């Protein structure tokens, strides 16, 4: 058995243990991904590797994960692209920007990225995103096209409270999220 | 309180390494907005 | 707040959440410092940075590890130099080997070593350790020489569980160990 | 059962950076012996 557990509410302006990439910086107690300007990446990344899966055995690791974020946008309308939390390999660098959210480069299949991300989607990519064009919540494995979505409606500068947990018996990952109001 | 769930089967052990790191990404581009996380926690059990 | 926690009851072979210097591996389930054989240093360290206490509001982290060691000797007789759990700056290498333990290099108190051990002494080096020549378990801070140590009766080949925790309250490192029999 | 105990006041914040590594670490010299870890657990908490 091996578990890992760590718990941050509140971000240090020198957090040793997380390691950033693109924009990414801490300020304030919190973790900024980016700010409201054009085309930027910002990702945080755990520094621990964690171990998913065991060859040997051939078990999988039970999981679970929640944190607190807001994306606080210039209006309603103007409001793009989005934030992950995302699972890869451990030499992980920061992938396309824009639509791709940092994590893929393609709406094709591509085995060879190895991530699996959940997606707070706030724009409309018409190459790919669900036909409704509402905002969403989307499951992704190797690819910025869900497999999975669910449309979500954004509240605009209000803390969201999200728990995204595995269960190895069942390989079912599930996603929650909650606004107070 | 207004809440959104999903669940979808993911076979991880065929998509990802036995290693992994977990992280946040954000973007934005022609449209954009801030993207803050305020706190963080995290557990798995492996065996 | 902050907290970490993790707990391996079993190494694997790529154990990449631990960083190994000098002769340290893992093999068969368990971490290997030292082989019986002369003149030699093996280290593990848990790979991400802890967050002792932080400069901002002066606090400091309580903290408890547990852990089971063995120490087989070819006799009751020929037996060095000795085990340590230690704290130490990040970027932490091995030093002295020998009776320094591979964490310090001189029996004068040293503060640019800021590292304090807990030290599982089973060798007489007359130059610093308690003259009774007993082995002895004591605690170390920025030199061989331990500020305060307990004789212990080794029992060669069997399993020892440890225990040491640190109050930030009182400022007390507790050591205990214990043998089944 | 036998067990020992030591306990003594360390002022860590005088003498530890803020951000360290904790480990093991086993020597030997003219004299020897094999030292291994079987498991092993770690909690620390900061606020
Ligand atoms: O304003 C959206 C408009 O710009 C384009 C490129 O001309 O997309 C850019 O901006 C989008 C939102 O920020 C990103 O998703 C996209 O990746 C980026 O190229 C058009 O596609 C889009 O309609
Ligand atoms: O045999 C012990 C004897 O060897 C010396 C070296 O001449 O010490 C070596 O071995 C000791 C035990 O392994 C180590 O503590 C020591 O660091 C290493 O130099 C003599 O000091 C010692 O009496
Ligand atoms: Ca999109
Ligand atoms: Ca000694
Ligand atoms: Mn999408
Ligand atoms: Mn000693």
């Amino acid at each position: 058995t091996e578990t890992t557990s760590f718990s941050i509410t509140k971000f240090s302006p020198d957090q040793q243990n997380l390691i950033f990439q693109g924009d990414g910086y801490t300020t304030k107690g919190k973790l900024t991904l980016t700010k409201a300007v054009k085309s930027t990446v910002g990702r945080a990344l755990y520094s621990t590797p964690i171990h998913i899966w065991d060859r040997d055995t051939g078990n999988v690791a039970n999981f679970v994960t929640s944190f607190t974020f807001v994306i606080d946008a210039p209006s309603s309308y103007n409001v793009a692209d989005g934030f992950t939390f995302f699972i890869a390999p451990v030499d992980t660098k920061p992938q396309t920007g824009g639509g791709y959210l940092g994590v893929f480069n393609s709406k094709e299949y591509d085995k060879t990225s190895q991530t699996v991300a959940v997606e707070f989607d706030t724009f409309y990519n018409a190459a790919w995103d669900p036909s409704n064009k509402e905002r969403h919540i989307g499951i992704d494995v190797n690819s910025i096209k869900s497999v999975n979505t669910k449309s979500w409606n954004l509240q605009n500068g209000e803390r969201a409270n999200v728990v995204i947990a595995f269960n190895a018996a069942t390989n079912v990952l599930t996603v929650t999220l909650t606004y107070p109001n | 309180v207004t809440s959104y769930t999903l669940n979808e089967v993911v076979p991880l052990k065929d998509v990802v390494p036995e290693w992994v790191r977990i992280g946040f990404s954000a973007t934005t581009g022609a449209e954009f907005a801030a993207h803050e996380v305020h706190s963080w926690s995290f557990h798995s059990q492996l065996g």
